[PDB]
RNA sequence: AAAAAAAAAAAAAAUUACU
RNA sequence: GUAAUUUUUUUUUUUUUU
């Protein structure tokens, strides 16, 4: 018994790559768990949406060792209609209830179902990259079995003992699926059908794996191409599903591709994005902020800023973007001005590339006392000894966020959100979770990953490379994950799912 | 004609002419206006400008009536003292004024088109002047004033006392008042619109001044000092002056009483008992004396001049430690205005809950076990702060995890949700489904449960509370900023739940967590009041500045890691919506992911601490949705306070292990702590405890809190509990007898005198003088609240009128407002104060008609049952039990008025008034709710209890519906149902019922008598011979330890005769305490230990499906079973009466510490509850008649009829 | 019949105290 | 010394312009 009716949403296990097999003692089982399911779903709609007693229910069904009888009668009018249902399956057991590992499964299951699994043992099918293992027990009986067709395997489907009425199809051998079809004779088969993409990367440590939500045509990538071609669909559909740090870089290769199945949003993630639209939206809100944060070295910038044009477009409003190293880039030049300028045009115009931070000159000359100079010192350098370090930097960041004076950051922002030529519509990055109490006053702040080895990007470029990797640790350190997790492919998918007007 | 000049202004007693007399001068004062501006403002009052007398310890003092001149001639308002931003999102970020400012109350006006957000501004603005200053407790504010004018008259005899000239002074505009109150329209008007916007306040700081002086705070030369101090603040704003010399104005009596030198004082054993006294050495050490530099300069220029020489004084004069007490209780009065401090929330909000970042930043620890989504499931510190608290705190954590397994979370979960307090809003889709009467009692926690338990366990409930915001929500207090709080949302703070579970165990593995002040007593600062008597030790009572606001992000980790270690050793499945599982997890050091079994305790709490949002949001009139910037501790949570506790006894204790593995040792001998309240007791060599003390406040530095050291060698504070040198320094100006915070005056009638005895108790052991509080209290209750106005009906207004008019006197209104009922007064008699059932007050001495008093009955005197003698005792009890006749001589208690008095409580008009609201709580809707919140928690044991009561009630024993656990549902429900305000249609109902029981009531009404009544009749003869006084009563004669318990005082007095406290009684309450949850405080007559004891006395055999009704375990049922057996040794059931802890604080609870003091004939013990019951009736008269005792032994008096009716 | 302004009568939603 | 106040709808009359 599936805690998802397949017969009912037979398209929602296609998904999974699960057809059901054609119409034997699974046939007869699922049917019976179909009956259980409308029963189930009309006694619960006639109290308030709740089963009475959860455990008798669950007793009944899931060990079936559990009769009702008349021989109160109002109490047990229920128990004893689902009893007689059950007596006549004459099942030697009782029918277990089964569910996937997946979130998205999780968040389709009916409430009276949910409200068995407290007073019941269930078999959680687990899923590998989003898919459930096709070698379960039940997963074995009750659909189709997959059969996989890739380059040098393709062959007739005489050549293996493949029936139409047990196997699928899962077409890899980057041919289209109308050409293995009839130069082949799968005419009678049943293709599944994948949307994105998982990719295969040569890494620094390994071999990385990615999943991409493109599919493999729209993604312009065969097998031998580089990281740095087709980079920014990647970052903006993308998720490695290593453990970090992943071995990922400018000078991996791809070994393998393949379709697969196309990723699902988080909860948490889509409900504190879209309470961000909420005061985009509203006219009882007067200023709208959203702060993110990311580890330094992640290509926040280069996506926010695609972000916010989505987002202005959908909207129809005008959308501000403050960099990380806006607040350094403006103290760099005006920690002497006795009264500095704190417009969003001025402020805007030092947020380039170009212009130093002030956290970056004092952290040059901090590693200079200490003797350090390129990348190769720095790494020499045991744990002890960087941390040591870390606390100074420590010092020159509680600094500016200790008090609310002219140039202090908790000004800066209030002194630049606040302003009359601001955007009303903000959306400020962050480095380490201290700068809760200082950038703007807001409701919804999230954390930002991206398909990126952070230290890896920050040792692999120019333009002072070890002071970027030490504010890299030095960050790093003072931001754990307390705060929801996004994605760049979850970001964009909130726009989408909201109604504009 | 004058209350000053009246015959009980010189007797302080009551006559049958002396009692009608005030009767009808009182009357007078409560019902019409122009007699109190008559009172208040009469021309007889010759205004006095310089003044001479003594102050608080007897020296001579000269002081000089000051009003200022922008107080009598205000400015214009100014509208530069509220700026806002550029984009006017917000207020400007640095504002000077947080609170009302002093200008002219006409001079603000709102000329803007509406709409707009200058015109807001105003709107707000002048809702501050108007709304947020109308706060007084039981009646208007100049029937208040009237109180506090008549008792310091009839207590003086006189008029010229310095408090009346400022009334005149200040308020005397015109020939009627400068300003009232409108409870229609829930606003302050101003008649005199050339008046000074903040003086609606200085009504209540004339109440507050005046009664210090009853008190025996204040003199009447220092209430001068007083009222100029507060003028000389509301020359620019009141509040924001006061807030910033509060500290400043009392921190100068360290320094104080270290020039005092030496000082005799009371020691304290272990088990809380006064064995000795020494003579000690005041002297602070050389690092306290260092202090004294820095407050002398500040206090010599922020500090009114005046006031200042004050403490000058105070600080040179003082020659015992009972001198700088005095002086100090002076001081509290002085800079405490007894209000409670209000103002815009929109204006206090960034100084009471914007995050702030202090000396370090805290860093992160290590994460080693995670999620697929890069969430820590399992952590450890590297070092720094993390690593020395986890160090002491990772030891607790197997020990935890197996307390953690034994417990159905599910069940809990239900239980704690006994609050019906908001949430958040229904929606109008979701309204029309549950439709009706269900939607109309969604304001509680309990019933927003029932409503959606359908998706209780559905795991898409938590992430759709993601997306709703945390509504912010404020409270008052005196003496403090206003301090918004958070309100979560059922979901949000069910994610909270689990975190509050884990670290509520560890209260139970160490003794540094303090209870609280739980006992109610003396008890509560008994290990206090002994390591104050010790020698070679060092007192801390470190504060923690605004540590709700210095939590930060990364600081919280240091109790997500103690959390997450816990949840990774227990075994729970089904949590919530949660299960144990396999989970797909990646390590470190390792590649790829690993598989792991996750319980469901470790998914809750690893989903809850990686999605943190703090910030809290307002909905503003001025500015639309104003948000706070993230990182405050919501403070409204499960876990709130035993975050701050787990946390900071991990720092504390922790740096205890640090500072051994580097070759220091420890003077550290105990920690309490209960949320940012820290108290440190270091014992040991001078310079060992001040380098221990160093790094202790080092440690919190380095943790990211902001702190002040205040070290002591003699003195120790922790919960607002001053002790210094085994000795107990009150706070009185912390309670506000005029003000309140809530605007519901709750307590219609007959419970706002239950709010003011609360009151009036809790003020004893912290006042100079409880005989001048009992004059106030007795003002308070014949002026304040006199008068009972209800709607009646206009086709029954004139039948309740005529047969009411027999007993009492009534007050009716209008004919005609167009309307169905006209509103109908009621003025009950002065007799109703000192009726059981009623006011409940202690009396003064009545007049008996063979020319005798009856006891002037002081602060100890029991109420309840208890009440019901005075009845017999007007009526000379010894004169009855010499005829051998049981009557009430009913024509003597017509003429004082005890007749009407009684009547008027046999009405039980709050009860009736219920009844009517009860009616219209359908249960079948309350059965289905309750039904469906059943199926959420343990499947069953609410059909069992409840059985277990119906199987109990069909016996002689039922009980209430309260006390039984299986209708715990159910009685929330009606309080949700019953929150409702009375509407238009039902007080119709209540006036219907009530013309019912008057005209079958007031027939031909005789006060009724029991049976039972017959043991009230037992009298006490003194006889020749003096009783000897404990041992502990000279050492207690030097440096007394309470205010009112100086040597010769009656408090004095009764600490000699029956004794300290039952350190055996107050053991087994605080167990009995802490088997109950959401229970702040247990006494015996609670109605659990009551209805459980009359059956554990009646049928013991019974006692077990008692237990079943109230669902007490095993380990609930050996606390109360162990209770019983010791209330049994003195108790009686018989015999009801009502001590309050706060009332005996240093005092015996015992009944039995009396029986040394009254000699009984061994004839009169003719039965076996005879020696418990005798030890009552001596218990009860030494604590009532203490004012007249002199110290002789009592021999008792039984009447034939009070031994015929124990025989049986 | 197109609109604006006010008077009467009825309906709609509507003030809020966390642990 | 009461039963009112925000915004929204419908019908009822008043006056102004086409
Ligand atoms: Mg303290
Ligand atoms: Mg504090
Ligand atoms: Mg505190």
């Amino acid at each position: 018994m599936f805690a998802i009716d397949p017969l009912k949403h037979s398209k929602l296990y296609e998904e999974y790559g699960l057809y059901l097999r054609p119409h034997a003692p699974t046939i007869r089982s699922i049917k019976y768990a179909s009956l259980i399911h409308s029963m189930l779903a009309k006694h619960a709609a006639r109290h308030n949406g709740t089963l009475i007693n959860p455990r008798m229910y669950a007793d009944m069904i899931t060990l079936g060792n559990t009769k009702v009888t008349v021989t109160d009668i109002v109490t047990y009018k229920a128990l004893t209609e689902m009893s007689t249902l059950i007596e006549s399956f004459r099942l030697p057991s009782g029918l277990a209830l089964i569910i996937f590992d997946d979130e998205k499964y999780q968040s389709l299951i009916p409430n009276y179902i949910n409200q068995l699994i407290a007073y019941t043992q269930p078999h959680i099918i687990p899923t590998w990259q989003g898919i459930a293992d096709f070698s379960d027990t039940y997963l074995r009986s009750y659909f189709k079995r997959p059969f996989e067709l890739t380059a040098s395997n393709l062959a007739a489907p005489q050549k293996y003992n493949l029936s139409p009425m047990t196997r699928s199809i899962f077409n890899n051998t980057g041919r289209e699926d109308a050409v293995i079809r009839k130069l082949y004779g799968y005419g009678e088969y049943v293709f599944i059908r994948y949307e994105g993409c998982l990719i295969t990367w040569t890494g620094i440590y390994g071999e990385v794996t990615m999943m991409v939500n493109l599919s493999k045509r729209d993604l312009g990538l065969d097998v031998g191409d580089d990281y740095l071609k087709e980079y920014k669909k990647l970052l903006f559909y993308g998720v490695i599903t290593d453990a970090i740090p992943s071995g990922i870089s400018a000078r991996s290769t791809i070994m393998k591709i393949s379709p697969h199945k196309m990723m699902n949003p988080s909860g948490g993630a889509l409900a504190v994005l879209s309470k961000f639209l909420e005061a985009v939206v509203s006219t009882n809100v007067i200023n709208a902020t959203l702060v993110v944060y990311a580890e330094k070295g992640a290509g926040k910038t280069s996506f926010l800023s695609t972000y916010a044009e989505q987002l202005s477009l959908a909207s129809g409003q005008v959308v501000g973007h403050l960099s990380s190293d806006a607040y350094g880039r403006w103290l760099a030049k005006n920690k002497d001005v006795e009264e500095p300028s704190f417009a969003y045009d001025y402020v805007l115009s030092l947020d380039t590339d170009d212009n130093e931070s002030y956290y970056e000159q004092k952290a040059s000359e901090l590693l200079i006392s200490h003797g350090i100079s390129e990348v190769a010192q720095y790494e020499l350098l045991s744990v002890r000894k960087k941390i040591k370090m870390m606390d100074e930097m420590n010092e020159v960041l509680i600094a500016q966020l200790e008090n609310a004076d002219t140039h202090s950051e908790r000004n800066f922002y209030y002194m630049v959100s606040t302003g009359k030529t601001t955007p009303r519509t903000l959306i400020v990055e962050g480095h380490f979770n201290a700068q809760d109490a200082t950038i703007a006053r807001t409701d919804t702040t999230v954390l930002l990953r991206t398909i990126n080895d952070t230290t890896q990007a920050m040792r692999d470029r120019q333009r002072g490379g070890v002071v970027q990797l030490f504010l890299r640790d030095t960050y790093y350190r003072l931001l754990p994950a307390l705060h929801t997790t996004v994605y760049p492919f979850e970001m964009l998918e909130s726009i989408r799912r909201w109604k504009w007007v | 004609t004058e209350l000053y000049n009246t015959i009980f202004s010189e007797t302080r007693k009551f006559t049958r002419e002396s009692f009608k007399e005030i009767e009808h001068l009182t009357a007078k004062l409560a019902n019409d206006r122009v007699a109190r501006h008559d009172f208040l403002f009469n021309n007889s009052i010759a205004l006095i400008s310089d003044y001479s007398g003594e102050d608080s310890n007897g020296n001579q003092l000269q002081a000089t009536v000051t009003i200022p001149n922008e107080i009598t001639n205000p400015k214009e308002y100014d509208p530069s003292d509220y700026p806002l931003a550029e984009d006017e999102s917000f207020f400007k970020q640095g504002h000077k004024y947080d609170y009302l400012v002093t200008f002219r109350a006409g001079s603000l006006t709102n000329t803007y088109e509406p709409k707009t957000k200058m015109y807001k501004l105003h709107a707000a603005l002048d809702k501050l002047m108007h709304v947020k200053q109308r706060k007084s407790r039981f009646a208007d504010l100049w029937r208040e004033l009237c109180a506090v004018i008549a008792s310091l008259d009839v207590w003086y005899q006189t008029t010229n006392y310095p408090l009346r000239t400022y009334v005149k002074l200040l308020f005397h505009k015109g020939d009627e008042f400068p300003f009232y109150e409108s409870p229609s329209q829930d606003k302050i008007i101003f008649n005199d619109k050339s008046v000074a916007s903040i003086l609606p306040t200085f009504v209540y700081t004339c109440c507050q001044v005046g009664t210090a002086i009853m008190s025996g705070i204040l003199t009447h030369v220092e209430s001068i000092v007083a009222m100029n101090h507060f003028l000389h603040c509301a020359k620019d704003s009141y509040i924001d002056e006061k807030l910033k010399i509060k500290g400043i104005g009392r921190s100068w009596y360290q320094e104080a009483l270290h020039n005092v030198g030496r000082a005799t004082v009371p020691v304290w054993s272990q088990f809380n008992e006064v064995i000795g006294h020494r003579t000690k050495t005041t002297s602070e050490p050389h690092f306290v004396s260092s202090t004294f530099i820095s407050l002398r300069a500040k206090r010599a220029e922020l500090l009114y001049p005046e006031f200042n020489e004050y403490i000058n004084r105070a600080l040179r004069l003082s020659k015992t430690q009972n001198d700088v007490a005095n002086y100090y209780a002076a001081c509290r009065a002085m800079t405490n205005d007894g209000t409670f401090l209000a103002t815009l929330t929109e204006l206090s909000l960034d100084a009471a809950v914007f995050p702030r970042i202090e000396q370090r930043l805290v860093t992160r620890p290590a994460v080693l076990m995670s999620n697929t989504r890069h969430e820590s499931l399992k952590q450890k510190y590297a070092n720094g702060v993390g690593s020395i608290a986890q160090s002491y705190l990772s030891s607790f954590t197997d020990e935890i995890a197996k307390r953690v397994n034994g417990i159905h979370h599910d069940e809990a979960w239900l239980n704690f949700l006994t609050t019906s307090s908001p949430g958040r809003k229904l929606t109008e889709i979701e309204k029309l489904e549950v439709g009706g009467d269900v939607a109309a009692w969604s304001n509680s926690r309990i019933v927003m449960q029932a409503v959606f338990a359908r998706e209780y366990r559905t795991p898409e409930r938590i992430f759709k509370s993601l997306k709703a915001p945390i509504k912010l929500v404020e409270r008052q207090q005196s003496d403090r900023r206003q301090r918004a709080i958070s309100g979560l949302d059922n979901d949000r703070l069910f994610l909270s739940f689990m975190p509050y579970t884990i670290g509520k165990q560890i209260y139970d593995l160490n003794d540094n967590a303090a209870q609280g002040k739980q006992a109610g007593n003396a008890f509560d600062i008994g290990e206090m009041l002994y390591w104050t008597s010790q020698r070679n030790v060092l007192l801390s009572s470190i504060d923690v500045a605004g540590m709700d606001a210095s939590v930060t992000t990364n600081t919280k980790d240091i109790y997500n890691t103690f959390v997450l270690d816990v949840a990774s050793k227990c075994t729970v499945p089904r949590f919530g919506p949660y299960y144990a599982k396999n989970m797909e997890v990646f390590e470190v050091g390792k590649r790829q992911s690993q598989v792991k079994y996750v319980n469901a305790a470790w998914q809750a709490c690893a989903l809850e601490a990686a999605n943190s949002q703090t910030s809290t949001s307002y909905e503003s009139e001025i500015f639309g949705q104003v948000k706070n910037a993230e990182g405050t501790y919501p403070s409204g949570r499960a876990d709130t306070s035993t975050h701050h506790t787990v946390l900071l006894q991990g720092l504390v204790r922790g740096n205890e292990l640090k500072r051994a593995s580097d070759g220091k040792n420890s003077c550290l001998t105990t920690i309490k702590i209960l949320g940012d309240d820290i108290m440190e007791i270091f014992q040991g060599n001078e310079n060992d405890t001040h380098d221990h003390a160093v790094s202790n406040a080092s440690i919190l530095n380095e943790s990211g809190f902001a702190t002040t050291a205040e070290l002591s060698q003699n003195s120790i504070v922790l919960l607002q509990q001053l002790v210094v040198n085994g000795t107990f320094w009150g706070f009185a100006d912390r309670i506000s007898l005029w003000t309140r915070e809530d605007t519901k005056d709750i307590g219609r009638l007959n419970l706002a005198m239950m709010e003011l005895n609360a009151l009036i108790d809790d003020l004893l052991f912290r006042v100079r003088r409880p005989e001048g509080l009992k004059m106030l209290g007795f003002f308070c209750g014949a002026i304040c609240l006199r008068r009972f106005t209800l709607s009646v009906d206009n086709k029954l207004y004139d039948s309740t009128y005529n047969n009411l008019s027999k007993y009492m006197t009534l007050v009716k209104y209008d004919k005609n407002p167009d309307f169905d009922s006209t509103l109908m007064s009621l003025i009950l008699p002065l007799a109703w104060l000192f009726m059981p059932r009623g006011g409940e007050y202690p009396a003064y001495p009545f007049e008996r008609r063979d020319g005798t008093f009856t006891e002037d009955e002081s602060m100890f005197t029991a109420r309840g049952a208890y009440k019901r003698r005075l009845l017999y005792d007007v009526s000379n009890i010894r004169e009855m039990i010499q005829q051998n006749s049981m009557v009430l001589d009913d024509d003597l208690l017509h003429e004082y008025g005890f007749t009407g008095a009684l009547l008027l409580i046999d009405l039980n008009i709050l009860d009736l008034i219920d009844e009517v609201k009860k009616e219209d709580i359908s249960p079948v809707k309350v059965n289905e709710l309750a039904t469906s919140l059943e199926q959420l928690g343990k499947l069953g044991e609410r059909e069992k209890s409840r059985r277990a009561a119906s199987d109990l009630k069909i016996r002689g024993h039922a009980l209430s519906n309260d006390i039984v656990y299986g209708y715990g549902l159910q009685e929330k429900i009606q309080k949700s149902a019953m929150a409702t305000k009375e509407t238009t249609v039902q007080s119709k109902r209540v006036s219907s019922r009530l013309h019912e029981v008057i005209v079958a009531k007031t027939r031909d009404y005789k006060i009724p008598t029991m049976p039972a009544d017959a043991l009230h009749l037992y009298e006490f003869e003194v006889e020749d011979v003096t009783v000897d006084l404990l041992p502990h009563a000279k050492h207690t004669s030097y440096s007394n330890l309470a205010y009112n318990m100086s040597f010769g005082s009656d408090g004095w007095f009764a600490f000699a005769l029956l004794g300290g406290l039952d350190r055996s009684a107050n053991l087994l309450r605080l167990d009995v305490a802490s088997i109950r949850g959401n229970y702040h405080k247990f006494s015996y007559d609670d109605p659990v230990f009551k209805q459980g004891y009359k059956i554990y006395k009646s049928d013991a055999t019974l006692l077990n499906d008692f237990f079943v009704a109230i669902s007490a375990g095993p380990k609930e049922q050996g606390i109360l079973l162990r209770a019983f057996a010791y209330y049994s040794l003195y108790g009686n059931v018989e015999y009801h009466y009502v001590l309050s802890p706060r009332q005996l604080f240093f005092l015996s609870d015992n009944p039995v510490s009396a029986e040394r003091l009254v000699r009984i004939p061994p004839s009169y013990y003719v039965s076996t509850q005879c020696r418990a019951l005798y030890n009552i009736f001596s218990y009860l008269h030494i604590l009532r008649s203490i004012t007249s005792n002199q110290g002789k032994r009592l021999g008792m008096v039984l009447h034939p009829g009070l031994i015929a009716y124990v025989r049986g």
